[PDB]
């Protein structure tokens, strides 16, 4: 389980919101770690998987598995808080500096994006 | 709706027959009126026929289809209901154990003595276990 990874994910969000780090270089690292974490959590699965899980829950006929959905929910809560704060930081940042760090931050924004889509 | 769909057969021939079947299948799905359409409660005595059953035939395959879908959505209860009709007794209890199992762990202040997953649990046990029980020990 990438539970241990979860803690790093939290630290990353913390640093970003704080926007400490004179270096965007630092923030690029934070963005990269977050990107992998978001991607890692949902191994490529598509709506079919979600539908199957819901049915199984169907209702807990017996013992269901709803592990991946639960993991996504926890990620999304953490992310929310930290989120408003950090969204501000991530976008402004965007522009400038780092045309570089950019490659990293835009990718982070897009992954995040699916999840927390909605 | 069932009564009207049934007329489709009035044009006797394949194609139309399938169209009828598909229409009914489509009706069951998304209307989700399983009890009315498919049937209900054994008390031994197999199914009490649903409206469609009165018309008859392909009904088992539709049930599996609906039930699996229920599984996607996670509409438990519907799944249990569907599997009962399917007569997959073992499957029913297993889904059932899961449902009762969670809701057991949690925090207290619940469980009126009359209706829900627990009540559901009681229904099935009394119901199946006495009778030639097909489930795993």
């Amino acid at each position: 389980g990438d539970s241990s990874l979860y803690i790093i994910l939290k630290k990353l969000l913390d640093f970003i919101l704080k926007t400490g780090g004179g270096f965007q270089r630092v923030r690029t690292h934070l963005y990269g770690s977050l990107l992998y974490y978001l991607q890692i959590a949902q191994r490529p699965d598509e709506p079919d998987t979600l539908e199957a899980a819901k049915k199984t829950m169907w209702e807990r006929l017996t013992a269901p598995e709803d592990v991946f959905s639960k993991l996504q929910r926890e990620n999304i809560a953490i992310i929310e808080s930290y989120g408003a704060a950090l969204m501000e930081v991530v976008c402004r940042d965007a522009c400038d500096g780092h045309e570089i760090g950019r490659m990293l931050a835009l990718a982070l924004l897009d992954r995040i994006v699916s999840v927390d889509k909605q | 709706a069932l009564q009207y769909f049934y007329f489709l057969r009035d044009e006797k021939d394949s194609q139309g027959e399938n169209m009828f079947l598909r229409c009914v299948s489509e009706l069951v799905i998304e209307s989700r009126e399983f009890d009315m359409i498919l049937g209900k409660l054994e008390n031994d005595g197999s199914r009490k026929p649903g409206v469609i059953d009165k018309f008859t035939s392909d009904t088992k395959p539709i049930i599996n289809k609906v039930a699996s879908v229920a599984e996607n959505k996670g509409l438990f209860e519907e799944a249990a209901k569907l599997y009962d009709l399917a007569k997959n007794a073992d499957k029913v209890l297993e889904l059932m154990n899961k449902l009762l199992s969670p809701v057991v762990p949690q925090i207290s202040a619940p469980q009126s003595n009359k209706e829900r997953l627990k009540n559901m649990a009681l229904s099935i046990a009394e119901r199946y276990r006495a009778q030639g029980i097909s489930a795993n020990k």
